């Protein structure tokens, strides 16, 4: 039996329990290719739902997910509760190593939901996220405004009446009058925030850090209010690098999705490919075949390589040395050199297809590949033995911006973070995707404590496991197809659709139109360069996204940021922002 | 009836096959030679479905639902392995020959081919031979010949034989050397042969129309409209690329005219795209020709309006109900004159007055297939309202289908209805100058004058009814011919007549008026349909005014110093030497048009109005029918110079300067709304549509599909940055993908057919409640009036018998779907497709006049000693010159004339 | 269908052959000698029914030629793998009730009758291995296993 077959998921044991607890007549179970049980919720009984799950002899402790979805277009809606909007909770027991994923439905005129901020404190941002792009009020949210479009936005973005492209808008005319109204709008307001903006000994500091600083990774900013050089608290403002991925997905087809798949993390590319893929073939029904999941993993552990020496070299960088970098990007132009020799672009590679990949290895790739296997680790222990085991690195990284587990967990925190608080759970492992059982690799975990330095070293030994996992691929790759054989594989292969009438019709109506995906959800998440990215893909039965939600661990870490640094100078705050692995695509999307 | 599909339980109608029953309720089956309107033959054998008889069976067998009855206890699987291994093994059959031809076809993101090739799932070739090819065809203008694509589906033959009563498309050939065409090169001489490039599923017929400016459907920007070359109103999807009107698609209307259009209607709509249209407002100083944008032209308009003692106005029934009162209301009640003459419009007035007050209902174009005895009276229908002929050949073969009927024999089993009605059909009597194409299918066909023509009307009237007024002087074996015909229509259970304005007399109007009312006081379910001329002649009738020689005698007595001419040509219903002299004696013409006519040299003023692709607006059909259409694309979007702007917003801006000193572009719902307050009669055009603020769920109609391609790129040989998407304010739809689309939906306006897996025409199957039923939630456009509760009396004025007077020759009128409309004509590739002038002459009179056929005689009217080669028409009378109407020089007025000086030159 | 020596000791009634796997048909049997190959024969069959074809319905018209091209190949030896599964499939899909008439399963019957009493007359017609496609340089072909 396939594993992209849609699965009821009756044989969990949440589900038997939340029977057992709330009645036969409380709740639907609604059948997906998620590969998680969705339970449609009553909207006064969630927060019962939530603490049951909460306290479970091995409970969802982790808020993986939380958006609503505008289901006023959505013509099959079979086996679900009749709705204009809904609102989806994606949990996570890693005990029992189970999701859930809890849908409330709403009307058009009642979309208020009771907050979910007091069981699951990450849940703040995505909260103002739903209400931002999807106008559903929260009823005793603390703060609820926007977070992705400025404060003078009318409209929602991701409802289905708000238009898509800006060409539907006016151009973007920027006036005098605009520029002082989108100032006084983008100007920090302390009273707001109840900030308290003085004390009778002194004043207190309000400070931009970001968009324009060195320290931060994009367009955002942290507005600090400080005594002297001591943080009181922190403001992180995003929504300044917010390319409306989402809608995107609403706009183009299936296949013409995944280059915007490859911008969501711009450091990851193959690594931000995959679980978009591998949900559109959930949708399909593909099982690509095992030369496929190799060349994938390929690419997804290259790419991780990548992303880690940027991250490494970033993080010696703001710590204050300013030659590794160098290094670090002459390691990544070796990698650069094997990617574009296999796919043809350095960054955005756009490789991966629905079915397989773009095009079969070019002759001679494994010689790239054992030249930067023989490139690599002496410069990562010269990098170690220079700057990673420096006293001073160690005094500006060791102790600073320090969590335990019951922090990681209570604010989503995936990746080399969640590791690093000793909890070993990553989704290579626990959820194997792609055929990453067929490789041996470790998994490191820290002692318990998740510093800068902690999560730095872990991040190196992740790359140390990389490089294995490269050479296992280098020494062991199948000869087969590159390409699945279902009909659905987007594109077909090319010398059949040059020379064949079939493969030419099927070819024409996947590029033009697309593909036509049967109308179910779908599900995938997997281990990102940063942590955990999930692709949550509605399709309608059309050749377009009816919902393309994307789960990424940077929103995490941002609204982690807070709770992790106040009380610290901002010279910690500087090394925890260069320790975290956060790109602003990733949070904003 | 109750059917298992899957496991799951259906109600269906036990009528239908399994095929159709399983399209209605949203289940995919692969089709290729059935179609809604034709019928089920079991051909391509594409439609298996595994059927068992009992619950519990597990063997089952292949059966073709296309072929099976939906009776109540059969279990059918659609997605069973055997028969989607059968399906994909005949779309793999039909693959072996099939060209490697995709990006070089028209019909590539329209093909049913394509479509069935991917849902089936077959993508992997295995056959290794060779691939039989076909040499092509000359088909003539219209229709691109490629036969190599064919899949021997049989539709074509089928449609243009059984349903079209084409005679020179067939079927040769042999085993797997079918080929389907001509016997030798030429052009397709039936009226509606356009239609087989949409009842083709493969690329073989294709629009050359369309295939000279090419672009595929995603790239096509949508519209629902109505066509504007006839009277009959068949809603229309024009489709636009690059600022021009690229394609003509059939928009299905259940009611009116659901698959099908005629080749008028889909050919001749080139005049759109013609280089020589006005496209900014042109003003004429002495020999000079300024050009102004809209303020400048209506500040000027407006000073020189003012500055003059009367203002009239000339409508046109080529213009919309809007733009028709828009002028109205600016020169006023007492001025404003219909463009059509004085006999034009007392026939429309009175057939008006028979359709609205005449106590019969007029059945829609959809009800005309089930009347049983057809009776045409004057109207050459096929080359004026060809649409209402092709109903009428389905009402004859109705004979054939209650026959089969009574046989126990399905609905859908086409075949075995033709075999059972060999040659048996209903009775069909048509009376015309000559002969007509529905003579193959008519039961009697009189060639007679009008006069007699009328008078056989009220003989039949008499015959049927006593109290109805005789007319004495009828031979006996025309008295034997008409008693035939009473026979016939007196055993009819819903007999039709059918007349019209075209036919040049008010009393064969008044004769199909003596017969309906005689068969409605029999206690008959009898229907009568008034042919019109022009688009919106029924609005224009509706409306009223004075004719156009009041308005051409206004102007020459110099009571009137200002004329405002909307969309007319004015040489057209009146002799041009005389409209030029009162043109040309007025001081001041303002002349709102979008075709380049011949009064624009005298117009001081000339506003470039916008086509039928460019505005929006209401038309009424000749059934009295209020239908909007909707504009395709906005004209400055690409040239930005163009100022061409909507006839009604025209005048309305006009009359607002006018009167306030300001000009006011207003919007089509308030103009709307101006003609439901002042015209109680046309009360129904605001139900028509929905105003521009109806919304599907919040969101707005798309006119392009989602798929729309090169929006960053087609407009930046002009500028790289792309301006915003014009915004429709007028209308529910957008000029973007932008909106909604869905075949469930709640409308009634669909721009054109798409659904995922369907991308042909056969996606209308998604938009409709049944298929080749009515369109879901209700058909657009509503009736203007309903049936009265009484009827008018007998018309007594019975004519006298045509005598033939010695000099004078009278006209009698041959018309065209090539060449006798207004604006078909103007379009290039009717060039090709319209007959040479040629005057048909008797025998008879021919030598007396010591001609024959083929040299030049030249006739005067009006001061114009014009010269036609002559045509020899057995069929037509002594006593009388057929002349082609809305030719070059020749006016439809010109019917029912007297012609002087007719000697060979 | 063909039948053996095995079933001559069999009555000629519509049941008897019928149970037999064949048909009574016409009664006029015909016999095939040792020296006659079937390929040859069973390729003679098909040409003239798909040549006798009326063009009609789809599965006949464009799968009779389909049989008699691989039958051309088997002759010649020039057959490649998959052409005797194609063939079975083909009488599978040629069955009664499949096509319009019974022309097509009377014309697949002598087929099937072959490949079940003679396949390996069948098998020793294929020599060269399975190619469909040529190549394209330029672009690495999918080699699917
Ligand atoms: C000039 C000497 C070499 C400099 C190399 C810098 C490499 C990237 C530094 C990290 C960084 C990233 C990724 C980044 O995205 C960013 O935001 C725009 C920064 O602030 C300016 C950064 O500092
Ligand atoms: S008819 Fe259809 S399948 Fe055939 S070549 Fe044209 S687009 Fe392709
Ligand atoms: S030409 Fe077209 S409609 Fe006619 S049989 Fe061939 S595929 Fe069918
Ligand atoms: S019958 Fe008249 S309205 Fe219909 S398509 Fe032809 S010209 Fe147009
Ligand atoms: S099976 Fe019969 S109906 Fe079909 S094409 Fe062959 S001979 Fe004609
Ligand atoms: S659709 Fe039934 S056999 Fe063609
Ligand atoms: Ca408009």
């Amino acid at each position: 039996e396939p594993a992209w077959q849609t699965r009821d998921h009756l044989d969990d044991p949440v589900i038997g329990e939340l029977r057992n607890r709330f009645g036969p007549d409380a709740f639907t179970v609604q059948a997906t290719r998620t590969g998680v049980p969705v339970v449609w919720i009553k909207r006064e009984q969630l927060l019962e739902v939530g603490d049951f799950l909460k306290k479970l002899p091995k409970p969802y402790v982790m808020l993986f997910d939380l958006h609503g979805m505008d289901e006023r277009l959505r013509t099959h809606r079979e086996g679900l509760p009749a709705a204009d909007f809904s609102v989806f909770y994606h949990l996570i027991s890693i005990d029992r190593n189970r999701d859930i994923m809890l849908k409330v439905a709403l009307a058009e005129n009642d979309l208020h939901v009771p907050t979910f901020t007091k069981l699951f404190p990450n849940a703040n941002w995505y909260e103002r996220e739903t209400w931002d792009l999807f106008g559903i009020t929260f009823d005793g949210h603390p703060n609820l405004r926007r977070i992705m479009m400025p404060q003078t936005w009318k409209g929602h973005p991701l409802r289905k009446d708000y238009p898509a492209r800006a060409t539907e808008f006016s151009p973007f005319e920027l006036t005098k009058a605009k520029q002082d109204l989108e100032m006084e709008a983008l100007t920090f307001k302390p009273e707001e925030w109840g900030m308290k903006r003085g004390t009778e000994n002194e004043d207190f500091m309000f400070l931009n850090l970001g968009p324009n600083h060195p320290s931060a990774h994009g367009a955002f900013r942290i507005v600090l209010q400080l005594d002297g050089e001591e943080i009181v608290d922190c403001v992180p403002d995003i929504g300044y690098h917010h390319r409306g991925a989402e809608k995107m997905g609403e706009r183009q087809s299936w296949h013409s999705y995944i280059p915007y798949t490859d911008r969501i993390e711009y450091l990851g590319g193959c690594v931000n490919e995959m679980p978009y893929v591998l949900a559109v073939e959930k949708l399909a029904g593909i099982t690509v075949p095992d030369r496929v999941n190799v060349i994938r993993v390929m690419l997804s552990e290259l790419f991780r390589i990548n992303s880690h020496l940027l991250y490494i070299s970033t993080f010696i960088q703001d710590v204050g040395a300013m030659t590794p970098v160098f290094f670090a990007f002459t390691d990544r132009q070796k990698i650069y050199d094997l990617v574009e020799a296999i796919t043809g672009f350095r960054m955005h590679p756009a490789w991966f297809r629905i079915g397989g990949v773009a095009h079969d290895l070019p002759r001679g790739w494994d010689r790239l590949l054992r030249e930067f296997l023989d490139w690599m680790p002496k410069r990562l222990a010269s990098y170690e033995k220079a700057a990673l085991q420096n006293t001073i690195l160690k005094g500006r990284s060791q102790g600073v911006a320090a969590y335990g587990a019951k922090e990681a967990l209570e604010w989503g925190t995936t990746g080399a973070g969640l590791r690093a608080t000793g909890i070993d759970f990553d989704v290579r492992k626990a959820r194997p995707y792609s055929g990453y059982e067929n490789f041996d690799f470790e998994i490191p975990v820290g002692g318990g404590v998740s510093d800068c330095y902690t999560r730095v070293m872990l991040k190196v030994e992740e790359l140390r496991q990389s490089l294995r996992i490269l050479e296992q691929c280098l020494n062991n790759m199948p000869e087969g197809p590159f390409k699945a054989d279902h009909p659905l594989t987007t594109p077909p292969p090319k010398e059949r659709t040059l020379q064949h009438i079939e493969t030419l019709i099927t070819h024409f109506l996947q590029v033009s139109w697309g593909p036509v995906m049967p109308a179910n959800e779908s599900f995938q998440m997997i281990e990102a360069t940063k942590g955990i990215n999930s692709y949550y893909l509605t399709s309608d039965g059309s050749t377009m996204s009816y919902r393309t939600r994307i789960r990424t661990p940077s929103y995490a870490h941002l609204q982690q940021i807070p709770a992790a640094i106040r009380g610290s100078l901002v010279s910690d705050l500087i090394v925890y922002l260069g320790s975290i692995d956060f790109v602003m695509s990733d949070v904003d999307r | 009836a109750t059917i298992h599909v899957d496991g799951k339980e259906y109600e269906v109608n036990g009528a239908d096959n399994l095929l159709e029953a399983c399209l209605s309720l949203g289940l995919d089956i692969p089709y290729f030679c059935w179609h809604p309107a034709l019928g089920s033959v079991g051909a391509c054998r594409q439609c298996a479905v595994k059927q068992y008889q009992n619950a519990e069976d597990t063997r089952g067998r292949l059966v073709m639902s296309c072929m099976t009855p939906a009776s109540d206890g059969t279990f059918i699987s659609i997605d069973d392995e055997e028969a989607k291994q059968f399906r994909e093994s005949v779309v793999e059959w039909l693959m072996t020959n099939h060209p490697h031809d995709c990006p070089v076809c028209e019909e590539g993101g329209n093909c049913h081919l394509q479509d069935m090739t991917v849902m089936t799932g077959h993508s992997f070739r295995r056959y290794r031979f060779t691939k039989r090819t076909h040499r092509n065809q000359d088909l003539g203008p219209f229709i691109s010949h490629e036969m190599n694509r064919c899949i021997a589906c049989y539709r074509c033959v089928r449609y243009y034989k059984d349903y079209a009563g084409g005679t020179d498309l067939g079927v040769y050939g042999a085993h797997d050397n079918v080929y389907f065409g001509r016997p030798e090169d030429g052009t397709l001489e039936s009226e509606f042969s356009g239609n087989l490039v949409e009842i083709c599923p493969t690329g073989v017929f294709t629009d050359k129309t369309h295939s000279e400016r090419y672009n595929r459907k995603w790239d096509m920007q949508f519209a629902p409209s109505i066509c504007q070359q006839c009277s009959i109103g068949c809603n229309i999807s024009p489709g636009e690329r690059y600022g021009e009107l690229r394609r003509i698609e059939n928009r299905y209307n259940g009611t009116v005219n659901h698959y099908f259009l005629c080749d008028r209607g889909r050919f001749g709509y080139g005049y759109v795209n013609l280089k020589d249209r006005p496209r900014q407002p042109v003003q004429r100083r002495g020999d000079d020709f300024i050009t102004l944008n809209a303020e400048q032209a209506m500040q000027g308009a407006a000073d020189i309006l003012r500055q003059s003692k009367k203002v009239i106005g000339i409508g046109s029934p080529r213009a919309s109900v809007e733009s028709n009162f828009a002028l109205r209301e600016l020169v006023g009640e007492e001025n404003f004159y219909t463009g059509i003459a004085h006999g034009e419009q007392e026939r429309l007035q009175l057939a008006l007055k028979v359709l609205r007050e005449g106590g019969i209902y007029t059945p829609a174009l959809r009800e005309i297939e089930s009347y049983d005895a057809v009776l045409v009276l004057g109207e050459d229908v096929t080359q004026t309202g060809a649409r209402v002929a092709l109903a009428v050949r389905q009402a004859v073969k109705g004979k054939a289908r209650e026959m089969a009927a009574a046989q126990k024999v399905a609905d859908w089993q086409i075949a075995a209805i033709l075999n059972i009605g060999q040659r048996a059909k209903h009775p069909l009597f048509v009376t015309n100058v000559d002969d007509t194409r529905l003579d193959d299918i008519a039961a009697w066909t009189y060639r007679a004058p009008v006069e007699d023509q009328a008078r056989l009307g009220f003989a039949i009237a008499h015959a049927l009814d006593n109290s109805a007024p005789a007319v004495d002087g009828i031979e006996p074996e025309l008295q034997s011919k008409i008693d035939v015909i009473v026979q016939a229509l007196a055993g009819a259970k819903k007999p039709l007549i059918i007349s019209g304005t075209n036919a040049g007399s008010l009393e064969v109007i008044q004769a199909a008026a003596n017969v309906a009312k005689a068969l409605k006081g029999r206690g008959a379910d009898v229907g009568i349909t008034m042919i019109a001329r022009s688009v919106n002649s029924m609005g224009l009738g509706i409306m009223g005014g004075g004719s156009l020689e009041e308005a051409l005698t206004e102007l020459e007595t110099g009571r009137a110093d200002a004329v405002v001419v909307l969309e007319n040509d004015l040489h057209r219903h009146a002799s041009a030497t005389r409209v030029n002299a009162a043109l040309a004696k007025a001081p001041l013409v303002m002349v709102v048009d979008h075709q380049r006519t011949a009064i624009m040299e005298n117009a001081h003023l000339v506003l470039s109005a916008a086509s039928f692709a460019e505005s929006d607006g209401t038309v009424i059909n000749n059934e009295g029918r209020a239908q909007r259409f909707f504009q395709v694309y906005d004209p400055a979007y690409y040239d930005s110079k163009t100022v061409m702007l909507e006839s009604w917003r025209w005048l309305h801006s006009l009359h607002s300067t006018l009167l306030s000193r300001e000009v006011d572009w207003t919007q089509l719902d308030h103009v709307i709304d101006a003609v439901v307050a002042k015209i109680p009669e046309l009360a129904g055009i605001k139900d028509a549509a929905p105003d521009a603020t109806f919304r599907i769920r919040g969101q707005k109609l798309a006119r392009e599909p989602h798929r729309y391609s090169g929006r960053t790129a087609m407009r930046a040989n002009i500028s790289v940055h792309e301006p915003r998407q014009p915004q429709d304010i007028d209308t529910m739809f957008t000029f973007s993908m932008e909106g909604n689309n869905q075949p469930t939906a709640h409308r009634s306006q669909v721009p054109f057919a798409w659904a995922p897996g369907w991308n042909s025409p056969q996606a209308w199957n998604k938009f409709q409640d049944e298929v080749g039923g009515k369109l879901r939630f209700g058909d657009p456009g509503v009736r203007l009036f309903e049936t009265s509760e009484n009827g008018l009396d007998y018309f007594t004025s019975v004519p006298a018998r045509f005598q033939p007077q010695d000099g004078k020759w009278r006209i009698a009128p041959y018309y065209h779907l090539f060449g006798s409309d207004e604006l078909s004509q103007r379009a290039p590739v009717f060039q090709s497709r319209m007959p040479q002038p040629y005057i048909k002459l008797n025998p008879a009179d021919a030598a007396k006049l010591g001609v024959n056929a083929g040299t030049r005689v030249s006739f005067s009217y009006d001061g114009n000693t014009v010269t036609l080669p002559v045509e020899i028409a057995e069929g037509l009378t002594a006593g009388q010159v057929g002349l082609p109407m809305g030719m070059s020089g020749i006016a439809p007025v010109l019917a029912g004339a007297h012609l002087e000086d007719l000697k060979e030159a | 269908d063909f039948l053996t020596e095995a079933h001559l000791d069999l009555p000629m009634e519509f049941e008897s052959i019928g149970k037999a796997g064949s048909r009574l048909g016409t009664a006029l049997a015909m016999a095939v000698d040792h020296e006659i190959n079937m390929v040859s024969l069973v390729r003679n069959l098909e040409e003239f029914f798909a040549r006798e074809s009326c063009g009609w319905c789809t599965p006949c018209r464009d799968g009779l030629p389909w049989s008699v091209k691989i039958l051309r190949a088997l002759e010649r030896g020039e057959g490649q793998p998959g052409d005797i599964e194609t063939l079975e499939q083909l009488c599978r899909f040629l069955g009664p009730g499949k096509t319009f008439c019974a022309h097509a399963p009377g014309a697949v019957e002598p087929l099937q009758s072959a490949i079940k009493y003679f396949r390996e007359e069948f098998e020793a017609g294929i020599k060269q291995p399975f190619s469909n496609t040529h190549l394209i340089n330029g672009i690495q072909p999918n080699l699917l296993k």
